[PDB]
Parts: C-alpha cells; structure tokens; sequence
C-alpha cells in the first residue's frame, strides 16, 4: 500500500524532499530528513493511533520513559536543521526529538518518547515549529508590550527599564540595586522569560558590580549615560569577573573618542554591539565597522530591517521626537549607504543577530517578521545563496532563523536553557501555520504549557469560530506563570540568595559562559572581515569590495495580513 | 507565479507504508446490526466480538492502512481487508484483555477469545 | 444593556467589517483579516435577520469573490465559522471555501 | 392595616400563592411558603428596618449568632422547594435560611440570623435566587471561558484540559501527574470552583491511580484515547478504590464492542455517562439506552438542547471540523430521532443532568439557558406535567433546576459543599432579575462575596448608568480569589499533602461518596426504564412506547436578549 | 487622545447604537440591548451637542416607540441612565419608561 | 482574523474617528480627542491606501483647520504620530502642528 505524496503531506505534514513556502515570501524550506517509520506515524483523535494498547502505552507510569507532552509530526526549522520529527517534552524541557508512540507495537520508537496515560498531545502535522525568539534589546516601558512580543513568536525578553521613565525610554537599563529588585518582583507577573540589564556606567567598580549582585543578568553601556572610555572599561572588568554580557550603544557624537577609541577601551574583551548599523545609535558614521571584529557579537535592531522606500523618511521624522547643527547631526546618523549595506551584511553572515529595540526605536512584535522580510528581499536581489541545493532556501533559512534564536541566546550566556529545539533545553516552542509563518504565531508554548494562542470565540461550541485573536492561555494564569517562565540572573545574585530574599517563585536561570565566546561562536553568522566606511561618502566596503543595495517598494508579510 | 501563502511543493513519488512486513488478506463479517469502524493500530484479533473472521489470522497483526484511518463495516457487511504485522516488541496489553503479553502466545489468546465469544475461533 | 463577554467581543467583528467595507468602497482589494471580518459579520447579521443556517451556508459563498481580494487570500481562507443567536437560539455556521 | 398583594410584591418580592414568569418563557413558578412575619420584613436603606436598635441588633459581637451577610426577601428556586426566605451567610457558608433581623423587637427571627454590626446586606426582594450551576463537562481550553460561564450563573467547573492542545480540545482530560499539578497551579488564578479529571485510560492500575494521588478529582474515559474494555475496567477499579467519579464518552465506532460490551466492562459499577443522547459522542446509534440503567448517572451536553429547526444542520457541518464512509459515519451519529427523544427523556426525569461540553462541542455560557428553553418547549408541546397544581410549573421547575445544580454535585461527590441552597453548604448563590432569569445573572456570589455582576459605568455617580455589562468584582481580586473558590481534589491527594506541596491557597474541597450512589439518587430525575433504540430506524421506545417529538422554529431566551 | 477608562468603554455604546440603527434601517423590530444602546447613545450625543439635562429627559421618551421594538421590550426597560460631559461638566441623565 | 494586540487597539481609533466625523457633520466644532482621532485614522487609512510616508506628512496638515475645532485645540496638538502597515511594512508617520 502506497500513499501519494500530496495526500501524505496533507495528512501528516511534509516528508523528505518536500518543500514549503514561508508565508507569502519566495522562500522555500525543504525537509532534510524524517525520524518517522512510514505507517506508524503518531496522531490523535477518534479511531486514531494514540489510543490505549495501540500508539498509547497502557503499562508505564510517568517515570518509565513516558512523556508529559508529544508534538506530533512537527516540521522543525532550527539552526540544527530543517527536518520532520515528533517532539517530546517532560518536566517542562525538551527530552526527546524523534519518534513517539508505543514500543509494544511500533517500530523505531525513541526509547524515552513513550506516549502513556500521562501524555498530552499537540498535533503539529502541517505546522512549522521553531524555538521561541530571544529579543536582547528590550526597553521595559509598557507591560502591554509582552503580548505584542508573544504574538510574533518571542519568548525571552532581555533588556532594562522601570516603565516610561525617560532613562528607560532611551536606554535598556534598570539602574541600581533597588530598581533591579523592584523589576525582578514585577517580572513575577510577566508571562515571558526575562533578564534585566543594569547601568554599565561608573568610574569605580563597586557601584556597577552591586547591580550584578542585586540580580541583573548583564549590563548596558549607553551614550545617554556617558559611553566614555571609563564606563566601557569598568563595565567589561565587572562583566569578566561576573560572567555576564555587556551590550553597547556607543558615543554617536564621537565626544570622547572615535570608533577606534571605543575598540581600544574594549581592549579585545567580549561585547554585544547593539543596532550595529548605527541609525539606532553609535559612532557617526562608522559604528557598523564593529561587525568585522572577532570579539564583537553584532546585532541589528528592527526599524532598518530591511531597506525600503519609506525607511529613510520614517527615520528622519523619528529623529525629530528628539530635536543647522540638528540637520548635520541627523544627516550624519540616518544613512542610506549603511542601511543598504546592513541588508547585505545580514545575508553574508557578518551581522549575527536581530533584536527589536522595543518602544525606544524598534517594534516589540516585528523582530521575527523583519528577519524573514530581509531574507526574502536578499533572495530577490542577490539570488539563491551559492551554498543552496535542490532549489531550496535551507541555507539562508538556517542563517536567518539563527539570528533571533540561538545567536542571542549564546551572546547573553543563556543558550544552555533556551534559543533552539534541542534535547535538554527548556520547552519554549512556537507553532506556525506556514501561511502565517513569521507573521502571527498559532500557539506559543512556554515551559511545556501553551501561554499564548490565536483562538476564537470562548462562548462557542468549538474554539475556531470568530473572532480569532491572540489571547493568553492557562500557562499565564495563577501560579502556573511561575513554572512556565525563567528569570535569568547573574551567578553571584543566585549564590547570594536573591530569589529567596525577594520571594521570587519563577524558575531561576543562570547566566554563564559569555566571556569565552566571540564572532566565531555565532551559528551560521561567524564571518570576521575588514569593514571600511568611507568618512566622506559613507560608502561601505568589505575586504576592498563596495557593497551597495537598493530599497524595495513592497514587502511580503505586510498588507496581505494586517488590519492596520 | 501566483503565490499561495504557505503552499507545499511536494517531491515526486509515493510513500510505502509498513514496508518490509508480511501482509495477509482475510474476509471479515459484521454479524451485528450496528456499524463497526476499526482503526489502523488496534490488535486485530481484539476487535468487536460480532465481527466474524478467522481470529487466529488477526493475532500479531493490524490493518494495513494509513496511520490514523479506519475500515468501516455496515451492519451485515462482509468484505476483505489486508493486515500487516505489529512491530516493536510485538506485545499487546489491554484493549480487550485477550493478549496482555507476547502476541506469540496464540493458543492462550484464542482460548480467551473463545471463552468470551469473539466470533471465529476454530 | 447587560452585555456578556461574547456580545462585547463580537462588536469588534462588526467594527472590523465596517472598516473593511469602507476600504472596499474606495476601490481597494481586501486583505485576509478584512475578508474574514466582512463574511463573519454578514453571517451574524444574517442570523439576526432570521435566516436559517442552511441559507447562510449558501449565501456566505457569494459575499466576496476573488476579484474583491488580494492574490492568495481566497486560498488562505479554507472556512469561516461564526456563532450567533438565531430565532431558535445560538447556532454555528461554517462556510467552506467562501471565496472562489 | 392591610397591603394589597400587588403593592406587597412590588416592595418585598412575591409571597405565598403569587406566581412569577421565568424570563420570556411560559413557565410560572409559585411561592410555596414564606418564612417572614408580615410587618417585620427585613430591608435596608434610608429610614428602613435594618438600623441599629431596630432590625439591626446593636449588642452582639459577630460570634453571637450574628451574620456576615443577609440576602433579604429572596425567592429561592431549588430542588428543595420554591419559597420566600432571608438567607444568612457566615464564614463563606449558608448558615441560616429563614427570617433575619433583631430578636430584640421582631417576632419569628431565626436564632442564628441576627443582623448585627458585622452584617452586610444584599437586597434580594424581587429577585430569584438559585444555587450556582455545576458544569461537569468542561474542557479547559481558553481562560476567557470562565467569565462566559459566570455570566450565565455557573460557579463550578469540573473537567480537564491544559489549554488548546488537541488532547484537551477533544477530551475533558488533564493527563498525568505533571499536567495535573500545572493545572492545579493555574486554577489558583481562576475565579470559579474547579475539579480536574485525569486520563481514564491504561491497562495497569498505577499509571491511572498516580493521577488521583497527584490531585485529580475524577477520571474521564474518552474514545479518542481508547474507550476499550480494559480502560473502562481499570478506571472503575481505580475510582472504586479512590472514591472519585468516572465520566465516559464511549466507543462511537463500536470498534472493540457495542453498547452491551461497554455495560459488561462497567459491570454494575457507578459511572457518569456524558452527552448520553450521543451526538456529542458514544456507541452509534444506541448510546442513549445508557440512561435507563440504575448504575448510570446520565447527562446531556447543551448543543442538542432543545430540538430546533437549525439543530441538525448546525451539527452536520460541525462534524466537518472533523472530516461515503464519512457521510455514513455522520448519518449514524447525528440523529433527529434521538435528539427529539432526548427532549422528552429530560421531561420524564430519565436524563438527570445538563452540562456544557464547553469549547469541544458545547457552549460554556448556555447550560442554564438551554435547561429552561428545554423545559419551556416541553410545556408547550406536552402541556403541564400531571404532578402540577394551581396552574404553576413548580414540579417541572424543580425537576429542571436539579439538572444543573444538585444532580451534577451528587454525581461528582461534591454535594456536601455545593449544588443547592441548604444550610451548611458553601455560599455560591446567583441573583436573577425574573426578566433575565436563566439568561444573564445579576450578581454571582462565591463563598459569600460577589465575584461577578452586571453593573454599569465605573466613573458614574451611581452604578446603574450605561454601559451595564458583566464584570469581575472584588471577590476575584488579590488574595480574595483564594478564599471565595474551592479546588476539589481526591481524598488521597489531600491526605498526601498535595496542596502544601504545590503551594495552593484556595479552599480545598474533598471528593467523596460517589461510589455508593445511582440513578435513584438523582433528585426529581430518578427514573430507570428499558430504553430501546431501533438499529434500522433509530426510533426510541421507553417500556414499549414510541417517543417522538418535533423541532421548534423559535425559542424564548434568545433574540429578545442577545446583541449577537 | 489621552483616553481615560470611561471614554474607552463608552465608545462601545456608540458602536452598539450604530449596529442597532442599521438593524432598524433594514426593517427589524429591535431587541432589549439594541433599544438600550440607541437611547443611551442618543443621550450622550445630546450632551455633546450642548442640550440640557431637562431637554434630554424629555427627548429620550421619544427616540423609539413600541412599534420599533419586539413584544415585551417596552416593559423590560424601566429607566435608562447615562453620564456624559455637558458644557458644564459631567451630569447624569435618567429617562424613565423611555418606550411607550 | 488572527488579530494581534495592535490590530485590536487600533480598531478603537477608527471608531473614535467615525464618532468625531458624525459630530463634525452635524455642525459641532471638534474637541481635542476628536481632532486627534480624525487625523490619526486619516493616516492609517492613507497607509492602507498605499500612500508614502512623505505624502501623509503633507496631507496630515490639511485634514482639519482651526475653524473645524474649538478654541485652543490647534495649540494643544503639537504632533500626531501613527504607525501602520504600508505596502513596504510598518512605518511611523509624524505630523507636526497638524492644525493651523
Ligand atoms: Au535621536
Ligand atoms: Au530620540
Ligand atoms: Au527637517
Ligand atoms: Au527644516
Ligand atoms: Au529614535
Ligand atoms: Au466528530
Ligand atoms: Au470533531
Ligand atoms: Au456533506
Ligand atoms: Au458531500
Ligand atoms: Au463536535
Ligand atoms: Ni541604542
Ligand atoms: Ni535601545
Ligand atoms: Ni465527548
Ligand atoms: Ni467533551
Ligand atoms: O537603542
Ligand atoms: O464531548
């Protein structure tokens, strides 16, 4: 008995060699391999396979290799590959990627992926499943920002802020022990993972370090607090001692130094360079040259992503919620040459990460959206990458999915917990209908329980009737919000008992291993090079070659989908 | 050129299910007056008592149909079905309580079947 | 008024439909959410008018055609479902493939 | 001094022999008796009776027979009668039904119903007061479902689910120890009473039983997990040992057996048969024959309730969010003959309970609504029941109110806490304006504090200006949500300290006494009989008599009330 | 805009009134919530126009008549109250028995 | 429809704008929130129509004039900003001093 491929894909999702369009882009991903045994696929419902004595084992207690949750027939898109598998979750972690079911009667069952009495089922056939997005440039300004992030597949917010205070409105900073404690307490009520950055400013160690001991997960150096040689140096000394990451928004004004001075203060130490293109801030006009250095982990914020006909005009008036000296400053800061080149640097693997800059100069719900728009524009302008085979865009898809999943997690020192669909990691997973991929998440799973879902009328006979909208689910309600989300904190704050001292009930994640990494550690985005930015023309060269691009008038993942 | 968002381009060819396992065709009768649908992965010898077939031929087997589909028998309907072999450990527990161990225990399975009045034990 | 939760939510659908209809009136090809709002509101207003489920299942296939919507939208919409109070109480209407 | 009856009823609500229309139905309930002393009625406001030295006692401390809350002049509709009384609440329980006030100066004051300094007042004159509704068929799929339930007078949700996972979308199941613990934690944030059902599937005892020990309050056998002889048998063995209820949705496909096989596996043990008519699921076509057996506690889900011109069409396409073999299956499953007969079986007391099937195939806010629509249709078609007197519908009203209050509570093993307005039970009470009765609750009281209310503009001088809508009240806010709601749990989980282990702060209710009951224990709905369902024609007979009914084109409690 | 909580809620009343008025325009007898929305929105728009409380108490008795609404609706509505910003600040309007 | 949080909120702006436009149609001078709603909704509808940011920055200065609004309102409104989905994705429009 044979099933043709069209019907097979309809019923169980696609299999090896089949391709799927991402939303309304011209990007195609291809199934590289499939962990199933054809004929023993798992599925759930009336007369289906996961029933007692059949695909569901009726013998084993939950401890005996039995899952709490199986996602059946998932098409995984991850830095580790694009492939078909069942995903098994237990104790809120991914424990198995393979083939779930009942070894009584099925071949090829992954030994710890038994469906038992204890097992819940999510049908992922026909869905794409990715890791939750990791946004490392978050301003905590308005709690309404969290659902915005969840609706576009983001599951971790790293940044700073105390609400709409001017310091927080400009900088990803929660300053000092007391503001940090207050925001750790606030975090207890936010249904997403969080890590908080202290103020990376000071000329003595202790005022900076006490923020790490109070429970910050990293530091932010921002020009608005003085991105001077001293603040840079003291922050990195703190970070090297505490094993946390420092993000920098450098001195746009070149007041105390030019880019070369900033790199000298850094002195070869690890640093995350925020909005490296520089519209979002940094040494005018050449900040983007940071992205060539081996000790720099470079990210883009999202409003420059990708380069479009309206980009410059929007950024021009945007820099007026701010305002001859003004015009010159604006012209030095908003540059078509660097924004254009930023598109290509993404495509080449020279800028490793995306991020939002949520509510300060970036969109909380558009990190994932704009990553794919950028990849699609690059395919349209540059063609398939050299590395591609089979007419698929798998190579570009792995390079781009890395920018908002694994690479920020590595940079921040949290990739042991989050950032990819791998065994041993926390079960932060996003299901997408391919037609909505990267636009509107179907279900966002946090620590193995659904936290957010596009779902319909709660008064209806079934959940599909209108209106279908993003809604918080049971993972966010009551005490379950504590078990399904992680507060990431410095090792010192954890060793000093800060969680017990503040009464935090959230899972506590340890920041670690982010002093001993560099550009080479950025998955699919590991390129070091000489970046030259001409001081007169702003022309960008990479090892002597000029990089120009042009803006597009239209993007996919835009007016087909959005009501406003 | 027309874009269907999220569409598949499936590869050419066909998927063979249950490849490499022995197949067996048998006749089965619904002697009952109500319809019976049988799922892909139920141990075939443990189906509804009122289905008449050679019960020995259902031991260690299930329907050779796509995972998650079902064969349908209207009241009084007799038809052929194709069976494939169970895999993994070839053990069955629960369901109708006829096996509760290795499917190799043919005589014990049929003895329980006959005692409880599953039709077609010789 | 005594609005219950569903009555409050469903006001939003009517509102989205009004917005979409103005967009259509000024000559725009409609997008995915606009199309869904128009057909959903049509169904709930139909139930309020006292039509049967059977009538609305037929009529819902003719509210918008492919020339009213952007490329790909017909294929994005496999079904539209809505529950509303008919003269005989709440019933579910499902319209399969509403736009060809 | 005499008051004519029209003015009396206006001022104090109706008294003995007076009748009240239920909403816009043709059902009339009659006051059977009245606990007042005419002239000493309690009431509150300027120059009214409950004032210090007068109807309010100024002497006694709260411990001295003084109430925390008096509902004045309530028209109670309950299985125990339809009558006029004051209702006194203390420590969150109903402590007195009788005559409240001040024994200093009033005759006939119930001794523990003193209005004192400690007493709050709710005016119930002109209201009908019932127990909160007990919905025993709840899928926990979308937290928005809770307010929907509260708005239609439901105060207890029994069922299962982890949110919009496919297992939960199909079955009232929270599977296994970990999913159960997570949902008990979630429950801490839900302003309604809850009990959780584990997966009633397995061929060994321990995988099932460990769910009860983890804190489940019962089990659900569902065909989608394999409603086989083994799963039925092991679940009932567990339930008999643990003293919890099992609900069943049987094998519609007749795969492993016909109805007689299911009854044999049950073997005379107690079971709750869900959606017994069978559109919602079960042995095709004869499942409804369950409702004749003495060991079966039979419930309907609500979409078949009652039989109307649109019923079949809606159910037909509803079973396509699912899809020759398909048509046959649908035709075997959606049957005008059984849905029609289901109306009459309700009226005869043969089906004992209503329930929703919320978000799986039933409406979270329509259990109470459809109970009364059904009673009204039956009066219109069958006439007043033989048992009626005085031109009232009191007998039918007690039979129908029982279906969503006391009978589910008895079936689930929780009637010692909830399900009726009796002394000693938890003060879950719903006030209704007669014009909105069974449609939109006025105030829902949970554990003696209002949890939900139809109330107007919060910025206004008074609470009646528009817009008047359902809103959560103070009982739902902060820690008070813990004291006003009950998590029902197995005796074993309680003895093993699960609440302390999970940090639950809700009142903990014990499930008990539900192995030693049957059909005879269903108040006003205790009829056992031979139900025959013809396998060819689907004609229903009860002790040899054919039962036919017909659909109606219009219902009360519909377009007069609802905005959509 | 600086919307406060009441301004956001009261947008809903206007919206329900618009919905009800379209229903009335297509010949339906109006139900309970529809009727309340129409009269409530009339009052708030009246205050916005600068009418007095006294005018709106009179006019509110003549916005809908019994022939505009379903059986029983007149008797269901004993009073309709609304607060709105008059030229002299927020005031409460109560219309007793608005539909005979 | 798959509404996200911003799509739900922004329905409110359209609704406020509809309310304000009816008020203007009956001859009222518009207040602060009414004026902001009208110009904001104009911008988002403009983006939906496919205009550029540059066009909407110009046109937004001519939607209402001082004679359309109450005393002081022009001076209360220094800027109006709105984000909407253009054919090339979300962009921010800021209109400085929209009413003189
Ligand atoms: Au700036
Ligand atoms: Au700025
Ligand atoms: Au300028
Ligand atoms: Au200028
Ligand atoms: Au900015
Ligand atoms: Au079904
Ligand atoms: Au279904
Ligand atoms: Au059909
Ligand atoms: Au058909
Ligand atoms: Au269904
Ligand atoms: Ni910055
Ligand atoms: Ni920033
Ligand atoms: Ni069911
Ligand atoms: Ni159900
Ligand atoms: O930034
Ligand atoms: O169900």
């Amino acid at each position: 008995m044979k099933i043709n491929r069209q019907q097979y894909a309809e019923s169980y999702g696609p299999t090896v060699g089949d391709q799927v369009r991402l939303a309304d882009t011209d990007l195609w991903i291809e199934v590289e391999k499939d962990y199933t045994t054809y004929g023993d696929e798992a599925n759930f419902g009336g007369g289906k396979v996961l029933r007692e004595g059949m695909g569901e084992n009726g013998t084993y207690t939950r401890t005996e290799n039995v899952l709490d949750l199986l996602l059946t027939n998932a098409l995984i898109l991850d830095y580790t590959g694009i492939y078909k598998a069942d995903i098994g979750v237990k104790d809120g972690y991914i424990v198995g990627i393979g083939k779930g079911g009942n070894p009584d009667i099925m071949d090829g069952v992954t030994p710890n992926m038994i469906v038992g009495t204890a097992t819940e089922v999510i049908a992922a056939e026909g869905k794409i499943v990715t890791a939750g997005g990791i946004d490392t440039h978050v301003h905590f300004i308005n709690p309404d920002q969290v659902d915005v992030a969840l609706a576009n597949g983001i599951t971790t917010l790293f940044g700073g802020g105390t609400g709409p205070a001017e310091g927080s409105k400009a900088t990803t900073v929660t300053p000092g022990p007391w503001n940090i404690e207050k925001m750790l307490k606030s975090t207890e009520g936010l249904p997403i993972n969080v890590g908080i950055l202290g103020k990376g400013h000071g000329s003595s160690i202790a005022p900076i370090m006490e923020q790490i001991d109070a429970g910050a997960a990293g530091l932010k150096i921002h020009e608005d607090w003085g991105a001077t040689p001293a603040s840079i140096d003291r922050s990195l000394t703190v970070a090297d001692e505490a094993d946390v990451q420092v993000a920098i928004h450098s001195d746009t004004l070149n007041e105390a130094g030019f880019l070369e001075d900033t790199l000298r203060a850094i002195n070869g130490r690890v640093i995350h360079s925020f909005h490296v293109e520089g519209a979002g801030g940094g040494h005018a006009p050449d900040i983007m040259a940071m992205a060539g250095h081996p000790n720099v982990l470079p990210s883009s914020t999202n409003p420059t992503r990708p380069f479009t006909v309206n980009t410059i005009d929007e950024h021009l008036d945007m820099l007026m919620v701010c305002h001859p000296e003004d015009v010159a400053f604006a012209d030095s800061r908003i540059r078509p040459e660097t924004i254009a080149a930023e598109d290509i640097l993404h495509d080449l693997g020279i800028i490793s990460m995306m991020s939002t800059d949520a509510l300060a100069m970036g969109r909380a719900g558009e990190m994932v959206l704009r990553t794919w728009q950028t990849a699609d524009k690059m395919k349209k302008q540059r063609g398939p990458l050299a590395e591609e085979k089979n007419g698929s865009d798998n190579f570009r898809a792995k390079r781009y999915v890395s920018k908002y999943t694994i690479n920020p997690a590595i940079a921040q020192g949290i990739a042991h917990e989050v950032g990819s669909i791998e065994e041993g990691k926390f079960a932060d997973l996003v299901l997408w209908e391919p037609k909505f991929f990267g636009v509107k998440a179907d279900r966002v799973i946090k620590g193995g329980i659904i936290a957010y879902a596009q779902i319909g009328d709660p008064s209806a006979s079934i959940p599909t009737p209108q209106p279908v909208m993003g809604r918080r689910m049971y993972g966010t309600v009551g005490d379950l919000i504590h078990d399904t989300n992680i507060t990431f904190m410095s090792k010192s704050s954890i060793q000093q008992g800060v969680p017990a001292k503040l009464g935090l009930k959230r899972r506590i994640g340890t920041v670690k291993n982010c002093r001993n990494i560099g550009k080479k550690d950025m998955k699919w985005n590991d390129v070091t090079t000489d970046i030259d930015i001409n001081p007169e023309t702003y022309e960008v060269k990479v090892d002597g070659e000029v990089l120009t691009c042009e803006p597009v008038k239209e993007l996919p993942m835009a007016q087909r989908y959005f009501l406003f | 050129n027309y874009i269907v968002p999220g569409e598949y381009r499936v590869a050419e060819g066909e998927i063979e299910i249950n490849a490499g396992r022995e197949k067996t065709t048998i006749r089965v009768s619904n002697t009952g007056d109500r319809p019976i649908q049988v799922g892909s992965h139920i141990h075939f010898v443990e189906v509804n008592k009122e289905l008449l077939f050679d019960r020995a031929e259902g031991i260690g087997r299930r329907l050779n149909i796509p995972s998650g589909t079902a064969a349908r028998f209207e009241p009084g309907e007799e038809m052929e079905v194709e069976l494939t072999e169970l895999g993994g450990n070839r053990e069955v527990f629960g369901i109708s309580d006829l096996t509760n161990g290795s499917v190799d225990n043919k005589e014990l399975i049929l003895q329980r079947a006959k005692e409880l009045g599953y039709k077609g034990v010789e | 008024m005594h609005l219950n939760p569903a009555e409050k939510e469903k006001l939003q659908i009517f509102l989205a439909s009004e917005l979409a209809l103005k967009r259509k009136a000024r000559g725009l090809k409609l997008n995915y959410p606009e199309a869904v709002a128009i057909i959903t509101s049509f169904i709930m207003e139909g139930a309020r008018d006292g039509k049967t489920v059977a009538m609305l299942m037929e009529e819902g296939k003719h509210v918008l055609t492919r020339d009213d919507v952007m490329e790909g939208v017909p294929e994005m919409i496999d079904d539209i479902q809505a529950e509303a109070t008919f003269p005989d109480g709440t019933k579910l209407v499902t319209v399969h493939n509403p736009i060809s």
